[PDB]
RNA sequence: CUUGAGUCUCGUAGAGGGGGGUAGAAUUCCAGGUGUAGCGGUGAAAUGCGUAGAGAUCUGGAGGAAUACCGGUGGCGAAGGCGGCCCCCUGGACGAAGACUGACGCUCAGGUGCGAAAGCGUGGGGAGCAAACAGGAUUAGAUACCCUGGUAGUCCACGCCGUAAACGAUGUCGACUUGGAGGUUGUGCCCUUGAGGCGUGGCUUCCGGAGCUAACGCGUUAAGUCGACCGCCUGGGGAGUACGGCCGCAAGGUUAAAACUCAAAUGAAUUGACGGGGGC
């Protein structure tokens, strides 16, 4: 999945603290990162589909994260969807 | 009957055959965990370590060679 | 020709049939001689008195290489080869081991469909 | 960095390349900021069947602690030498440093 | 707000998936060596194979497909399914102790995806096996049946197909309700620790209580006691058929009637028969 240090940088990026690890934000950015590296798997392993299941669960759990904060207070949530570059 | 629970190892390697072949008939065949007590998973152990040992020819497969 | 006096046998033994053959530590045959080939036919050919006759006249063909000691590579479970093999074992060998090496797959080839009744 | 075991036997009659084959690839590996955790050698050693009409090949065990790139790069070098009969790396959870069933009792 | 649901840290187990290597058996073929008249098959033979030298045996090679022993109703997976070994990429689960978010949840028509085997398209490959076919045993007639062959297929790539007794014939989620024996996988504490003893999770098998059920049975992994949501049923046959729509290259799938016809059809259990079976 992902290395300790990637998950670590980017708690440091969105978290509000240091071991604020379960604020939406984090979380939508740690399943982006996981999102954007296994796109390069699946560009490959076109037959994998074991994994992809995985890989669409988390996905939409994304989704209903993102939706959970827009619908909560907007302000943030363009804000993630900017530094991120989502809903497009 | 519960050996390496007794003795402990964290893995058995392949390396070590003098602790292999008397887990293994004459014939060269993996001998089943119920008849030499083995529990489970170093019954799993055992069988990755035998066969390995099998590909680097430490252990012969069978005694056809 | 030349003297062994401790040779290798080979009894292949089908259920339909029974053939034996031996050789000298080298593989190159001596004497063969099948339980087909003593005039019996059908089940006939498929006993272990046929195994008797056929060791004997493999014995008795090689003779001429007069060997003493015997190595038995018995394979497939043809119906009685103890049978063959004593016969030997009275032929005037002293048989100095059996060996089953009956070729076992380790799941290489799809078998055949069996008989249906 | 991972942790690896290679072990390779090679044709013994070449036996006389090892003091320096073990020198070339534990280079490449240290060039490569790869810890060489362990070397052992087992001289010749009899087979337990023949491998390409061949017995009592010669034997050598190293566990390193290398990126995997050059220890690919490694693998296709045994692959494309010939006195190397057949190798064989596999991966392990950490770095071990230590004697063996062999050397403890040859 | 933190109990639901999530995130992070440390680990553990695993035929979970994708890709690429590689190993050793065995089959078949080829090459020769040794070595001749049988091999093979069967009710018995024949077709077939063998004097161009088989079969048997030894050595070498080639090639395909599958992974004995381990192996366990043992494990993993949503299901279909997954079994040599090694590497690379990758999914899920579980445990310990914390920290963090703060209802972010459950279910789901339509929809999207996955989906054994056979089958279809294109291109490969093709050892074994083997629908169809061929031949031998062959009767008013050859089909039976058995043999000897044997193509498609089985394998790979990429597309379709989307169905199975796809079954636990048991939708998903949550809460609650006596026990006993196991398997497997963690983990805490501890006897002097190894062994071994107390715990405490996850998964899984078999008994059985209350209760439930037409009964058989189910029985903390419910078919018990409840809640939320979805799917589905309304006598048998006609019929999962016709027509229409949608989908598919096709085979067909899917959705789905009526006329007519019967007075039953069906479930579980009970008692006997069922002797060209057993035992005494
Ligand atoms: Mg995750
Ligand atoms: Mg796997
Ligand atoms: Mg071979
Ligand atoms: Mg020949
Ligand atoms: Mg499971
Ligand atoms: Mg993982
Ligand atoms: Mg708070
Ligand atoms: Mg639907
Ligand atoms: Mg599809
Ligand atoms: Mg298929
Ligand atoms: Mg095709
Ligand atoms: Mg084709
Ligand atoms: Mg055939
Ligand atoms: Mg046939
Ligand atoms: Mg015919
Ligand atoms: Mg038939
Ligand atoms: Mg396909
Ligand atoms: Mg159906
Ligand atoms: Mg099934
Ligand atoms: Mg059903
Ligand atoms: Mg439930
Ligand atoms: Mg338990
Ligand atoms: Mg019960
Ligand atoms: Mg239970
Ligand atoms: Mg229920
Ligand atoms: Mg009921
Ligand atoms: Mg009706
Ligand atoms: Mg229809
Ligand atoms: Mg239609
Ligand atoms: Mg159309």
């Amino acid at each position: 999945s992902l290395s300790t240090e990637a998950t670590a940088k980017i708690v440091s990026e969105f978290g509000r603290d240091a071991n604020d690890t379960g604020s939406t934000e984090v979380q939508v950015a740690l399943l982006t990162a996981q999102i954007n590296h296994l796109q390069g798997h699946f560009a490959e392993h076109k037959k994998d589909h074991h994994s992809r299941r995985g890989l669409l669960r988390m996905v939409s759990q994304r989704r209903k994260l993102l939706d959970y904060l827009k619908r909560k207070d907007v302000a943030r949530y363009t804000q993630l969807i900017e530094r991120l570059g989502l809903r497009r | 009957f519960c050996r390496f629970t007794a003795e402990g190892v964290q893995e058995i390697d392949y390396k070590d055959i003098a602790t292999l072949k008397n887990y293994i008939t004459e014939s060269g065949k993996i001998v089943p965990s119920r008849i030499t007590g083995t529990r489970a998973k170093y019954q799993r152990q055992l069988a990755r370590a035998i066969k390995r040992a099998r590909y680097l020819s430490l252990l012969p497969y069978t005694d056809r060679h | 020709r030349k003297q062994v006096s401790d040779g290798v046998a080979h009894i292949h033994a089908s259920f339909n049939n029974t053939i034996v053959t031996i050789t000298d530590r080298q593989g190159n045959a001596l004497g063969w001689a099948t339980a087909g080939g003593s005039g019996f036919r059908g089940s006939r050919k498929s006993t272990p008195f046929a195994a008797q006759v056929a060791a004997e006249r493999c014995a008795d063909a090689v003779k001429e290489y007069g060997i003493k000691n015997l190595e038995v590579m018995v394979k497939g479970p043809g119906p009685g080869r103890e049978s063959t093999i004593r016969a030997l074992n009275a032929a005037g060998f002293r048989i100095t081991n059996i060996t089953d090496v009956t070729p076992i797959p380790h799941n290489g080839c799809r078998p055949p469909k069996k008989r249906r009744v | 960095m991972r942790h690896y075991e290679i072990v390779f036997m090679v044709h013994p009659d070449q036996s006389e390349q090892v003091p320096g084959m073990i020198e070339r690839y534990t280079a490449a590996i240290t060039g490569a900021e790869g810890k060489i955790h362990r070397l052992e050698d087992w001289g010749r050693r009899q087979l337990a069947y023949p491998i390409n009409k061949l017995h009592k090949a010669h034997y050598v065990l190293m566990n390193v602690e290398a990126p995997q790139e050059v220890i690919d790069e490694l693998e296709t070098t045994f692959r494309f030498n010939d006195a190397v009969i057949r190798s064989m790396v596999m991966r392990t959870k950490h770095a071990v440093t230590e004697a063996s069933p062999m050397v403890k009792a040859k």
